RNA sequence: UGGAGAGUCUGAUCCUGGCUCAGGGUGAACGCUGGCGGCGUGCCUAAGACAUGCAAGUCGUGCGGGCCGCGGGGUUUUACUCCGUGGUCAGCGGCGGACGGGUGAGUAACGCGUGGGUGACCUACCCGGAAGAGGGGGACAACCCGGGGAAACUCGGGCUAAUCCCCCAUGUGGACCCGCCCCUUGGGGUGUGUCCAAAGGGCUUUGCCCGCUUCCGGAUGGGCCCGCGUCCCAUCAGCUAGUUGGUGGGGUAAUGGCCCACCAAGGCGACGACGGGUAGCCGGUCUGAGAGGAUGGCCGGCCACAGGGGCACUGAGACACGGGCCCCACUCCUACGGGAGGCAGCAGUUAGGAAUCUUCCGCAAUGGGCGCAAGCCUGACGGAGCGACGCCGCUUGGAGGAAGAAGCCCUUCGGGGUGUAAACUCCUGAACCCGGGACGAAACCCCCGACGAGGGGACUGACGGUACCGGGGUAAUAGCGCCGGCCAACUCCGUGCCAGCAGCCGCGGUAAUACGGAGGGCGCGAGCGUUACCCGGAUUCACUGGGCGUAAAGGGCGUGUAGGCGGCCUGGGGCGUCCCAUGUGAAAGA
């Protein structure tokens, strides 16, 4: 079975591409409480369908470039950007803890 | 190689009889007999409290110097008894029972277990019709041990199974006196032994 | 090419031999397709070969080639006796 | 010293000609095809497509482009000149292309 | 089926707390000691440098010759010339030098592990199936001729064969553009058009064997892609320009910024980016009651490299350990112009080091390469050698023998100890001598049968005259550590804070069971101690399994971001969670 994914889009910048934020929930192997571990992937969008705050299904696929594996199957759950705002705060804490 | 020299002084250290000298251990020369106290200068002064560890260490001995065995072959047959099921304690025992040097003496073919340990390696015991001259050699149950025709004719051999005549054997073995033939029925039990050893406490030495 | 060969698995002066299906690149006791029976040359047990000769006749449909000493053993359980 | 696997290298600078001759005379002839298509002459560049590809299939026969690496060059072929010859069409030879 | 503790801070106590010890382990080394054999194992440092030898070849059943020789021919003789044959050498051509063998450097990475994708692919030889091989043409070596160079070698001219190369045909079929159909990423089919096939050799020469060509499928091997897991430092916090994406092209067996042009301005990071350090990874191994910690030698799987760096050629396959080109360091030859090299292949040398073996036998077995075969090659491998390096088995006697010799040791001077230990009586018979003497070996081949099944027959050893069996037969190596407590074993003399012991606590400054010797004793025993290293005890990084009032430890206080956490009732979903089936979890190990 090709590997399927299902995440939220982070990303409308790129063209043809978009950012897909997968969830993972699973135990720590040593001190067993429940974590959630979550990775970016650079999904393909032949016809630009998929918008910001868009949660799809992402599938392996043939690869379209560097670092794009994955085509995006269906729509899942459209238009909820709450989960696109919690990644955009975690991203702006960046700014401090610097200097 | 075995231990080898004085036997008598360790019938005393042990302050048990060891009858690894065969006969003499029976007749009241034995150095148990009119001098129970352990050998050396200091043999006769009071002993102090032995230690927790003192008398697990002194139980061990007692029981490995009794069948003539290296703390190597030793210590390897304990550490095959914890792993078998079964009782750790009882098995151990078997499988010194078990030796072809001891079931040798055990079969009254020998006087000591010395000298069962010598007839082994000389070839002159037979195990289900062949030549076995190791004495480490682990008898199951139904094996024959037998004598060589070649010593049949010995005067040693002859000399000890003329007193064997009337002789009972233990309840494990059994033994033909004619044609000097025997046979290892089963593994004995805790009770076919009158060893004078606690095994609990030989056990409780290797937890260690 | 697939072969059909031995490969020792017993010890000094005491040979052991696992008729083994392998590619003939890989080393002569690598790793090795399928155990196909084993070989004991000094004769020591009672069975000292056995081959399961239905599998060791499907490799030679696909082109497994048999050694010649391979090939004398497979005869010995009639892989090719065809009455 | 003095292995005669030195046999090898000199029998590898034979077959180094041989294909690099090979080899220059498919582009020459591709490039010469693909001019006349793109100058709209039909049937100049179909007659030489016409030996462009048989010399690239002799080419697999050997040991060059004896993949798919012929069918390539063959299908990019046959595209590149049916495009260029849409500037006028008229496919006047026909011979190497399907109606 | 499995879990032990102890010493040490006080005058004494309890607690906290580190240190230390008993246990097991090792590719070990060192000290003393050292008898036999079996099976394992043996450069952990300089991926430092290497003498010499060997480690990949084979095919005359693909082809034409050179040299040395023999025989038979055309001739009256000669010259010249034809044919067969033997040796030998390379050359052209085919297959193999990408396997096998070595190393751990580099790599923190799709490198490895694990589970998958390939509608994005390749696979020589082998197996199955379908089909076909018609005609013509050409060159390069060998060889012959000339030249240059000290050499390595190299330049020019001429003749020639082929399973070398090329053209045309035949189109089973396949390839490509386009259309159509069905599938759904480039999968399968179909149509028109275009393009593409080939080689002979051998005989028991009318037929068969070794080969050749196209296509489809299998088998095996492999490329690329993905989820997940993969050491320390935050005293590394910001990184990034082909960098992120797009369109088109190049390249590849094949996807892809792999490369190129152009366009868009993106991509990554506190869930550890970037940097730095370290390191091949796993199966496993050690340890542990377990969780866990440690490790990756040998063997098996993958990877990476072949003096350092870069690069391609040839090919099914390499960017190639014993192939090529170039730069660099080093060593050798040098006629100073220029060349030859590359043991991390097996031994072997040197250097470094505490430390790591023979320049051994063999093609008999197994496996690999080539060949119709015979056979050839194989430092892969099988064996031997050395080293207590590890494991295991075995000997240095067995039995009788004094209320108990000598000597040494202690003593209450009565005696006690070494001790049945020795002497000595009797029996056995490690070594060693003599004879017999292997299994590992049956195919390949030959013969019958059709070169099949099947049957039949014959040759074939390193180890090695070793293993083993039978006969003969001698009493025939013991060592090392410790004895104040943990910890099992005590007295005397010697020395007087000296000489020294010491893992920790501590001993010795005139009676020391702690120093040094003796007697005696305890522990192991062909070993015994030691040092280093790993785990253990250690619940002392506490998931199992700890703590912070005063012992080490609550942040000076607040606000609040991220994150973590979430009252009661019903319902959908079924992600976590639980259950069943199945596939996987190689082999070895356990
Ligand atoms: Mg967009
Ligand atoms: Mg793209
Ligand atoms: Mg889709
Ligand atoms: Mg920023
Ligand atoms: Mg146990
Ligand atoms: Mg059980
Ligand atoms: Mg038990
Ligand atoms: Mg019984
Ligand atoms: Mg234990
Ligand atoms: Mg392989
Ligand atoms: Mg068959
Ligand atoms: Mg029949
Ligand atoms: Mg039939
Ligand atoms: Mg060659
Ligand atoms: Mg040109
Ligand atoms: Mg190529
Ligand atoms: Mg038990
Ligand atoms: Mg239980
Ligand atoms: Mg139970
Ligand atoms: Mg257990
Ligand atoms: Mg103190
Ligand atoms: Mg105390
Ligand atoms: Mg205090
Ligand atoms: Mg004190
Ligand atoms: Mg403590
Ligand atoms: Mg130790
Ligand atoms: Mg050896
Ligand atoms: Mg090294
Ligand atoms: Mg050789
Ligand atoms: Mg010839
Ligand atoms: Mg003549
Ligand atoms: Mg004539
Ligand atoms: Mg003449
Ligand atoms: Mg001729
Ligand atoms: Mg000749
Ligand atoms: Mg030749
Ligand atoms: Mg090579
Ligand atoms: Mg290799
Ligand atoms: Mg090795
Ligand atoms: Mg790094
Ligand atoms: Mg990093
Ligand atoms: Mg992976
Ligand atoms: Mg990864
Ligand atoms: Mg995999
Ligand atoms: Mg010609
Ligand atoms: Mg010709
Ligand atoms: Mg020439
Ligand atoms: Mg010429
Ligand atoms: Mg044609
Ligand atoms: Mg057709
Ligand atoms: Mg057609
Ligand atoms: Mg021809
Ligand atoms: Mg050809
Ligand atoms: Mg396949
Ligand atoms: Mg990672
Ligand atoms: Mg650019
Ligand atoms: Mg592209
Ligand atoms: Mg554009
Ligand atoms: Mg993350
Ligand atoms: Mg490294
Ligand atoms: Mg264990
Ligand atoms: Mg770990
Ligand atoms: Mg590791
Ligand atoms: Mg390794
Ligand atoms: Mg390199
Ligand atoms: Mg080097
Ligand atoms: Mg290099
Ligand atoms: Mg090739
Ligand atoms: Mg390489
Ligand atoms: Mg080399
Ligand atoms: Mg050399
Ligand atoms: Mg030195
Ligand atoms: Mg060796
Ligand atoms: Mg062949
Ligand atoms: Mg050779
Ligand atoms: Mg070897
Ligand atoms: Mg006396
Ligand atoms: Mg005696
Ligand atoms: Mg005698
Ligand atoms: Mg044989
Ligand atoms: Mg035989
Ligand atoms: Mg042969
Ligand atoms: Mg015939
Ligand atoms: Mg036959
Ligand atoms: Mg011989
Ligand atoms: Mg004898
Ligand atoms: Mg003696
Ligand atoms: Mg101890
Ligand atoms: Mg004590
Ligand atoms: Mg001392
Ligand atoms: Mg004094
Ligand atoms: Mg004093
Ligand atoms: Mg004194
Ligand atoms: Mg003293
Ligand atoms: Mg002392
Ligand atoms: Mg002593
Ligand atoms: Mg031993
Ligand atoms: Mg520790
Ligand atoms: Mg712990
Ligand atoms: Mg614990
Ligand atoms: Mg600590
Ligand atoms: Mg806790
Ligand atoms: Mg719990
Ligand atoms: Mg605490
Ligand atoms: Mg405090
Ligand atoms: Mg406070
Ligand atoms: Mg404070
Ligand atoms: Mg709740
Ligand atoms: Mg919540
Ligand atoms: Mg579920
Ligand atoms: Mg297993
Ligand atoms: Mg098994
Ligand atoms: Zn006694």
């Amino acid at each position: 079975p090709k590997k399927v994914l299902t995440g939220v889009v982070v990303s409308d910048k790129m063209q043809k591409t978009v950012t897909v934020l997968v969830e993972r929930q699973f135990p720590h192997p040593l001190y067993g409480k429940v974590i959630k571990r979550s990775k970016k992937y650079l999904a393909h969008d032949p016809e630009e369908k998929y918008k910001l705050g868009d949660v799809v299904e992402i599938i392996e696929s043939r690869p379209i470039s560097k670092r794009k594996r994955f085509r995006v199957l269906r729509l899942v759950e459209s238009g909820r950007m709450d989960l696109v705002e919690k990644y955009l705060i975690r991203r702006q804490n960046y700014e401090s803890l610097s200097k | 190689g075995r231990y080898i020299g004085p036997v008598c002084r360790l019938c005393r250290r042990e302050g048990v009889k060891l009858y690894l000298k065969g006969e003499r251990c029976y007749s009241p020369k034995c150095a148990m007999e009119r001098r129970p106290y352990p050998p050396g200068q200091h043999g006769q002064k009071r002993a102090r409290r032995p230690s927790d560890y003192a008398v697990r260490l002194r139980e061990k001995q007692k029981l490995r110097r009794i069948y003539g065995i290296s703390e190597r072959q030793f210590r390897n047959l304990f550490e095959e008894a914890s792993k078998k099921k079964g009782v750790t304690g009882s098995v151990f025992l078997g499988l010194l029972e078990s030796r072809l040097d001891n079931v040798v003496y055990r079969l009254g073919f020998a006087v000591s277990r010395r000298q069962a340990r010598q007839l082994v390696r000389h070839g002159h015991i037979t195990v289900n019709g062949r030549r076995v001259d190791l004495p480490s050699y682990r008898v199951r149950p139904g094996d024959e041990i037998a004598v060589a025709e070649k010593s049949r004719n010995l005067e040693l051999i002859r000399q000890n199974l003329e007193a064997m005549k009337g002789r009972k054997v233990g309840p494990w073995l059994s033994l033909d006196v004619e044609g000097m033939k025997g046979k290892f029925l089963r593994l004995p039990d805790r009770e076919d032994l009158a060893l004078p050893v606690n095994e609990q406490l030989v056990i409780e030495f290797y937890s260690r | 090419m697939v072969k059909i060969r031995l490969a020792r698995f017993g010890s000094k002066h005491n040979p052991h031999y696992r008729i083994v299906v392998t590619d003939a690149r890989r080393k002569r006791d690598g790793k090795y397709i399928e155990k196909i029976g084993y070989y004991d040359p000094r004769k020591t047990t009672p069975d000292w070969l056995k081959v399961d000769v239905e599998r060791a006749r499907y490799w030679l449909s696909v082109g497994a080639q048999p050694t010649d000493t391979a090939r004398r053993l497979l005869r010995q359980a009639g892989v090719f006796r065809q009455e | 010293r003095n292995l005669s696997a030195l046999k090898r290298h000199r029998q590898s600078l034979k077959r180094r000609l041989r294909n690099k001759a090979k080899k220059s005379a498919i582009k020459t002839l591709s490039k010469k095809a693909i001019q006349l298509a793109q100058e709209g002459k039909a049937e100049e560049a179909l007659k030489i497509m016409r030996k462009a590809e048989s010399l690239i299939d002799k080419a697999a026969k050997g040991s060059t482009l004896h993949k798919n690496a012929a069918a390539r060059r063959k299908s990019r072929l046959m595209r590149k000149v049916r495009q260029l010859l849409e500037a006028a069409g008229a496919p006047l030879i026909g011979g190497g292309l399907s109606a």
